[PDB]
Parts: structure tokens; C-alpha cells; sequence
RNA sequence: ACACCCAGCCGC
């Protein structure tokens, strides 16, 4: 069948740095021609939207869509052992407004 | 009793025995809980999990050979 | 029934300008009607080219889309014509459209200017408004032009040629007294067109029990429509539209208990 | 290439405006005056007819 | 054929797109073009319901 | 390539509904009006009129995505006035707003051109 | 179909199996004309 | 946010950064050989074994396209059936998700003296989300 | 309808 809302996705960028370059997600279905992601997820990434392209993998085994979903969701790979930090967070506009 | 490993099932324990879970429901094995409206298998393994009634053992491999069988009703989830 | 009573005056009134003044009301009310004069009011603008020839320096999609700007008189006829996804037509009919034909051809050694006034439209009701020439292109010796076009009756939000305004402008409370906007200095700041305060001063002092009920327009029109009618054609597709969502919800209403 | 038919800002028409415009550089006005005389009081109509080229009257100059 | 073939081989179901930002998207949300979505497919076993 | 048909914006084709309620049971006596294939435009000036209700608790409106064409109206009211109630008498109040203002611009036009 | 020339703009008539050769002016260069079925044309 | 561009909806529908994409496609026929002439001509099913499932009814007698048709992804502008030492399909589709129209057709000859072929499709390119 | 070689360009 045709990928629907719900299903789990990789979503990877160039240069593959870390382990947090390589996480999760859940497809929503919208209107146009891009991958759109959230914004405070651009900073684990290491990415912006000058013109940046980025992957997107799609598993077709139900231990794999598992696998995904209950070891590289955005949510549960939020604190990097990298730092014991948060690689992501609030950035750019909401950060300035919030203040 | 010969049982020397940790008392606490895994993420990756977690993740690969939902998959295998998920995967025999949707290959029509029978469930082992209560059904309420879910159609995923992904959401009846969770269910399974969190109901300890999963009819899964897992061998642990320690690094000489020697092998330890869990079973995942007598493990500790996460959650 | 909790709704206020709100009235208007017009300060002048030019074929172009129909500036006007509401007084209480509430500031969602004015931003709606200034959204449906750009956007939900029908006006008449060509949709459906169909490129005979074209053998000008402007290629066929150039040609449709300054065709498709091209605004044409909806004075009445608007109001009486359908929708042609609402229609019991096949593909085009009459009842919702108007033909147009453009058969230029150049065969002189002067620049030939394909102005608007060259659009035969079948009713004489609806006519490129420069009828000071909008032109399509520009011909050489040796190039013509033959397309028929037809013109459907279509909404601002569907796409900016049946936007029947040209920047209306929307100001409420000039002299900045309830303060939403803060000006970081504010004498420097220039007073505007609806000012009651001297040069002296710089903002009008803070009103803590006051709300916004004065709402200024400069409604503008491209020439589709008179500025009348944009105001008497918005306000009534608002009613039209709130009239649809209170029987839309009548019917819920009815098929829930 | 050619004038645009209306205002990408606004929407108001200035296909129009650029002949005589043209005629208003060609009878010795200034640009900004030649602007007033059109109307043109808002300054996106005066960037389209102020900032435009005529490359359709390069584009003829070529047989067809 | 070993660091280019064996440790990283080209993949099937795989899409590559510019992207833009959402700010009314979760974190764990990716919005994707319909065509991509229409493309790739995921495997579905026919369970009893 | 995945652009959405212009027309889309503000019409519905055969299935979809244009007004849904949905009964809120996280707090007694509110709703959930999802309006489709609508914008801002009905939005602000039905969550004004409803404010305006002085037996109006809670009135809001949000467009969860602007590349989407759905509104959510959320409103809470006493419990002795139903909320569906008090939609209705929002938008009647409106078209009675609307009405006023048409007949009053029409009277003002009359009055202008007359001289 | 038919051909016009780049030179002269003058129709031809070859249809795939003459050497490619301007009957007045001899170029090399011909166009092929405008096909006769019509697109619609979406001034959106 | 993060070096982006809000743009106006209504400024794109009246021209703004409108603009068209030109891609032109060259084919000549290479009649080099004993016997592996592949000559201009619309491809029939009947001969010319090897074949597609493109939509093959929209090229002239010549073997070619006609200016002014649309043409979607996947199409076919050339018929060129070579020889097998009946014959084969050696015509150029377009490139993948395509779109345009055939704004020329251009039959000449070429350095080499041979049956040379241009063709031009043009596409508009209204300014998308997703466009630098 | 390819396969090498070369060049240019995108994101970090
Ligand atoms: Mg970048
Ligand atoms: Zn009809
Ligand atoms: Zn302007
Ligand atoms: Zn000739």
C-alpha cells in the first residue's frame, strides 16, 4: 500500500556526523513539493533551509518500523551522550519571542 | 542460581521483541490480551508488553559461550 | 441578540476611490470585510485560452497568463452569471461565460501594439475596462496573433486576477493612543492621514477602558468593478457565506440527537 | 520582457502606463515626476514602471 | 567494491527532497510530498481484520 | 508535481463535511466546530462575536495548518446556555451585523451620489 | 507533416524521403509548423 | 526561520519570478554501418519488436513530435527504428517527472552530413515552496 | 536504450 499518515520513517542528512543526524519520524502528508520538518529539529541535524536536501528511508518490515520506533524516534533521542545535553532545542524565533 | 545478567529488559530487548511480536500477529497468531479497537499490530504488541503476557523467551549471549534463557514476563519493562 | 450597531460615512468618492469610515464595531468584523475585498468577491477574468497561432517573441503561456491580468467590466453581469463547476453546462456555455477573439495580424513595417481594445468579447456588457491601452505584445512585420479565450466568474483566494481591489488600505486608531503599537521614540514617528493631534505632540495618551471602534478605508479598484460595488458585493458574499455556515449547522444540529 | 499587466504587489494596473510614460521622458519630465502624472502613488506601482526594461523592443529587432 | 559496494550500497525506497520548515509540526513529524508518498510503498500483511 | 489544485482552498468535494461538532470531554459543556475548507475570514469574527456573549466562558479559533483548509472553533459556555447555542446566536448576530452594515454603505452611496 | 524554411519562412513539402533542402532558398536549416490540434491554456 | 522565505501568494499568481525552463533534445540518425540504418518513422507495434508502453499516437508522419503539443512525463518525441542484424526502438523519452510543451523542431544536418534533430520543450516554473 | 573520462554546480 501507499505510505499514509502514521508511518515511520529515517530521515537522514549529509554528512552523517552523529548519531543524531540519523533519527525518526512520522510522515504527515502536505500539499507541496518538500520534506518539512519542525524547526528545533534542525539543530541535531546541523541543518537549515538554504537550499539543504536531506534523505528519507522507509522501512517495509513491521520489526524494522518497531525497531525505528522504539529506538530512533526524535523523542526518545532527544539527550545526546555525547554531552549528557539536549542536542535539540528551542531556536530562532521562538527562542528570540519567548524571551 | 546461574542467572548473572541484569534484572531489566533492554531497549534494544524491548524493540526487537515488539518487531517479532508484531510481526507473528500480523502473520495471524493468536493474542494474547484483549482486543479494543486497535487494528496494528505494532499497537496489540505494546499492549502485550505492557500486559507481561507475550509469549516470548529470549537467550542472552555472554561472551564465553554460556547462555542464559529469560523470559520476558519475568523481566522489568521501562515503564 | 448581542451585536452592536455600526455606521458608516464616506469622505470622498472617486471612480477609483470609495474611502470610507466605520464607527462601531469590532475590529474582527472590519479585518474581515477588508479580507473579502481581496479575496471573496467574484469579478469576471479570462481562464481558458486557446492559442490558434502565436508566432510573436512571447511564447504561449506568457501570452495566456498577461490575458488572464487583464481585467474586464463586471458592473451587473457577475451578479447574474453562475459558476462553471456550478453550471449544467458541458464545458462552457453562455449561461457562465463570455467568448473573446483576438485575430491580430501585422503587415506593416511599424511596430504593431496588440493593445486590450483588440479583445471582440460577444456580450456587450463585459470589455477590457480601457474601453491609455493595456497592451499583450508587441508584433514585427510578419507575426500574428489568433486565440479565443473565455472567461469564467471566479474568487481572489482562487487566484489574484478576480482580485477586483488594488491595495485597499486598512487603518484603525491613527493617533496611537490604546497603545498596540509601541514606538521606540515616539516624536519621530510621522503623523498620519486621519490625525486629530497637532504637530506638537507625538501619540495620543493611553485610553486603559477603550476599545477600537473607528476603522478607515481607501478601497481601490483595478477597474473590474465600480468601488461601489466592491464594498455592496463584499458585505453581501459575507452574509452569503455566514448564511451557508448557519444552515450547514442547522442541519448538523438536526441529525445529532 | 514586456511590462507586466498589473502590480505584483498591490494588483493595480500599470500595463497600461508604460507608453506614455515612455512620452513623459520623451516631453523632458523627470522620472518621479512622470510617475505623479500616472497616478502611481503607491511606491510598488513606482518600482514596477520606474525599474522595468523594454527587452520585447530587443526582441523584435530579430526576423521572425 | 568493499568501502563502495559491501559497506555502502544505494537503496531501495529512498527519497531525497529541499526542505523547508514547519512550525505546526511535532518533532517527530516530517511532512511528505504527495508524489514520494504515492512512490514508496510499505508492505502490509492481510490480518483477519 | 504536487501542487494542489487552486480551487481546493474553498471547496468541497462529494464526502466531506463542511461543519462537524465534537463534544469535549475534557471539561463539561464545550465543543469542538471543525469548519472545513474555510480560512481566517469566519474565524476572528466568530470567536469575537462569541466573546462578545457575555455567557461565553471560552472562545477560540485555530487553523492547525495553513497549507490545510480546516478551522477549529472551542467553545465553553455556563452550564445553562449550550454551546451550540451560542454559535448560532453568533452567526445570526453577524448576519444581522452584515445586514445593518449593507443597508447603511447602501444609504451612504445614495446619499453621496445624490450630492 | 510539412516544413518551413528559417530563411525565407516558406512551407515545404517532405515527407521522409527527400535530402533536407529548401526548395527557393536552398537552406539547410527548416522549421516544422505549429501542430493543428489545439491545448488548453490555463491563464492561472 | 533558519534562512527561509515567506512569499506572497497572490504577487506569484500576478507574475512574480515567473519563468520558463527551455530543455532541448538532439537525435541524429547514424546510418553508419552494413545494414544499421535507423530511419525517421512513427513506430507501429506491428514491426520494430522491442517497444515501450508510452502513449505512441502523438508524433507526425515524419517520425517526429509537433510544436505546440503537450507533453507529460515519460512521452516519446523521436520514432527512430534501427535495424537488427525486424527492427528495433531506439527513440529518446523524456526525462522522468518532465513536463512542457514542444516549443520547436528543428530537422537539419549535421557536421558529420547526417539527419540531425532538435527538439525544444518548454515549461513554465511558477516560484514553489522549495525554490531557492 | 550505455560505460569510462572530464568539467561545473548544491548542502555541511
Ligand atoms: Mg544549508
Ligand atoms: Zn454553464
Ligand atoms: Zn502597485
Ligand atoms: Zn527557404
Amino acid at each position: 500500500r501507499h505510505m499514509c499518515d502514521g508511518d515511520i520513517v529515517i530521515f537522514n542528512r549529509q554528512p552523517t556526523l552523529h548519531k543524531m543526524s540519523m533519527m525518526g519520524h512520522r510522515v504527515r502528508i502536505l500539499p507541496w513539493s518538500t520534506f518539512r520538518l519542525n524547526l528545533s529539529v534542525t539543530t541535531p541535524y546541523n541543518a537549515d533551509f538554504d537550499g539543504d536536501e536531506m534523505n528519507l528511508h522507509l522501512p517495509q518490515s513491521l520489526e524494522t518500523r518497531a525497531e525505528i520506533q522504539e529506538l530512533a524516534m526524535v523523542p526518545r533521542m532527544i539527550v545526546t551522550p555525547q554531552s549528557n545535553r539536549p542536542v535539540m532545542g528551542i531556536v530562532q524565533d521562538t527562542l528570540t519571542a519567548v524571551r | 542460581q546461574k542467572r548473572i545478567t541484569t534484572p531489566y529488559m533492554t531497549k534494544y530487548e524491548r524493540a526487537r521483541v515488539l518487531g517479532t511480536r508484531a510481526l507473528q500477529i500480523a502473520m495471524c497468531a493468536p493474542v494474547m490480551v484483549e482486543l479494543e479497537g486497535e487494528t496494528d499490530p505494532l499497537l496489540i504488541a505494546m499492549k502485550e508488553l505492557k500486559a507481561r503476557k507475550i509469549p516470548i523467551i529470549i537467550r542472552r549471549y555472554l561472551p564465553d559461550g554460556s547462555y542464559e534463557d529469560w523470559g520476558v514476563d519475568e523481566l522489568i519493562i521501562s515503564d | 441578540p448581542y451585536a452592536n450597531q455600526p455606521t458608516v460615512r464616506i469622505t470622498e468618492l472617486t471612480d477609483e476611490n470609495v474611502k470610507f469610515i466605520i464607527e462601531n464595531t469590532d475590529l474582527a468584523v472590519a479585518n474581515s470585510i477588508r479580507r473579502v475585498f481581496i479575496a471573496e468577491v467574484p469579478i469576471i477574468a479570462i481562464d481558458w485560452v486557446q492559442i490558434d497561432a502565436n508566432s510573436s517573441v512571447l511564447h504561449d503561456e506568457f501570452i495566456a497568463h498577461r490575458l488572464g491580468l487583464i481585467p474586464l467590466t463586471s458592473d451587473d453581469i457577475v451578479d447574474k452569471l453562475q459558476y462553471s463547476r456550478d453550471c449544467t453546462c458541458e464545458e462552457f456555455c453562455p449561461e457562465c461565460s463570455v467568448e473573446f477573439t483576438l485575430d491580430v495580424r501585422c503587415n506593416e513595417d511599424q511596430t504593431r501594439h496588440v493593445t486590450s481594445r483588440d479583445l471582440i468579447s460577444n456580450s456587450p456588457r463585459v470589455i477590457p475596462v480601457t474601453s491609455d491601452d493595456i497592451l499583450i505584445v508587441k508584433l514585427r512585420k510578419g507575426q500574428e496573433l489568433r486565440l479565443r479565450a473565455y472567461a469564467k466568474k471566479g474568487f481572489g483566494k482562487e487566484h489574484a486576477k478576480w482580485n477586483p481591489t488594488a491595495g485597499v488600505a486598512f487603518e484603525y486608531d491613527p493617533d496611537n493612543a490604546l497603545r498596540h503599537t509601541v514606538y521606540p521614540k515616539p516624536e519621530e514617528w510621522p503623523k498620519s492621514e486621519y490625525s486629530e493631534l497637532d504637530e506638537d505632540e507625538s501619540q495620543a495618551p493611553y485610553d486603559p477602558n477603550g476599545k477600537p471602534e473607528r476603522f478607515y478605508y481607501n478601497v481601490e479598484s483595478c477597474g473590474s468593478l465600480r468601488p461601489e460595488t466592491i464594498v455592496l458585493s463584499a458585505l453581501s458574499g459575507l452574509k452569503k457565506k455566514l448564511s451557508d455556515l448557519q444552515t450547514q449547522l442547522s442541519h448538523e444540529i438536526q441529525s445529532d440527537v | 520582457m514586456i511590462i507586466p499587466v498589473r502590480c505584483f504587489t498591490c494588483g493595480k494596473i500599470v500595463g497600461n502606463k508604460w507608453e506614455a510614460y515612455l512620452g513623459l521622458l520623451q516631453a523632458e519630465y523627470t522620472e518621479g515626476d512622470a510617475l505623479d502624472a500616472l497616478g502611481l502613488k503607491r511606491y510598488c506601482c513606482r518600482r514596477m514602471l520606474l525599474a522595468h526594461v523594454d527587452l520585447i523592443e530587443k526582441l523584435l529587432n530579430y526576423a521572425p | 567494491r568493499v568501502r563502495g559496494n559491501l559497506m555502502g550500497k544505494r537503496v531501495d525506497f529512498s527519497a531525497r527532497t529541499v526542505i523547508t520548515p514547519d512550525p505546526n509540526l511535532s518533532i517527530d513529524q516530517v511532512g511528505v510530498p504527495r508524489s514520494i508518498a504515492a512512490n514508496m510503498t510499505f508492505a502490509e500483511i492481510v490480518t483477519p481484520f | 508535481m504536487n501542487a494542489p489544485p487552486a480551487f481546493e482552498s474553498f471547496l468541497l468535494f462529494e464526502g466531506e463535511k463542511k461543519i462537524t461538532i465534537n463534544k469535549d470531554t475534557k471539561v463539561p459543556n464545550a465543543c469542538l466546530f471543525t469548519i472545513n475548507k474555510e480560512d481566517h475570514t469566519l474565524g476572528n469574527i466568530i470567536k469575537s462575536q462569541l466573546l462578545k456573549d457575555p455567557q461565553v466562558l471560552f472562545a477560540g479559533y485555530k487553523v492547525p495548518h495553513p497549507l490545510e483548509h480546516k478551522i477549529i472553533i472551542r467553545v465553553q459556555t455556563t452550564p445553562d446556555y449550550s454551546p451550540q447555542e451560542a454559535f448560532t446566536n453568533a452567526i445570526t448576530d453577524l448576519i444581522s451585523e452584515l445586514s445593518l452594515l449593507e443597508e447603511r454603505f447602501r444609504v451612504a452611496i445614495k446619499d453621496k451620489q445624490e450630492g | 507533416m510539412i516544413y518551413i524554411c528559417g530563411e525565407c519562412h516558406t512551407e515545404n513539402e517532405i515527407k521522409s524521403r527527400d535530402p533536407i533542402r529548401c526548395r527557393e532558398c536552398g537552406y539547410r536549416i527548416m522549421y516544422k509548423k505549429r501542430t493543428k490540434r489545439l491545448v488548453v491554456f490555463d491563464a492561472r | 526561520q533558519e534562512d527561509s522565505v515567506i512569499m506572497n501568494r497572490s504577487a506569484v499568481d500576478r507574475g512574480f519570478f515567473r519563468s520558463v525552463f527551455y530543455r532541448s533534445y538532439k537525435e541524429q540518425e547514424s546510418k553508419k554501418g552494413f545494414d544499421q540504418e535507423e530511419v525517421f518513422e512513427k513506430p507501429t507495434r506491428e514491426t520494430c519488436q522491442g517497444m515501450r508502453h508510452a502513449i505512441y499516437d502523438k508524433l507526425d508522419d515524419d517520425g517526429l513530435i509537433a510544436p505546440g503539443v503537450r507533453v507529460s512525463g515519460d512521452d516519446v518525441i523521436i520514432g527512430k527504428t534501427v535495424t537488427l542484424p525486424t527492427k528495433r526502438d531506439c527513440s529518446t523519452f523524456l526525462r522522468t517527472s518532465e513536463t512542457g510543451i514542444v516549443d520547436q523542431v528543428m530537422v537539419t544536418l549535421n557536421q558529420e552530413g547526417y539527419k540531425f534533430c532538435k527538439i525544444r520543450v518548454r515549461s513554465v516554473r511558477i516560484p514553489q515552496i522549495g525554490d531557492k
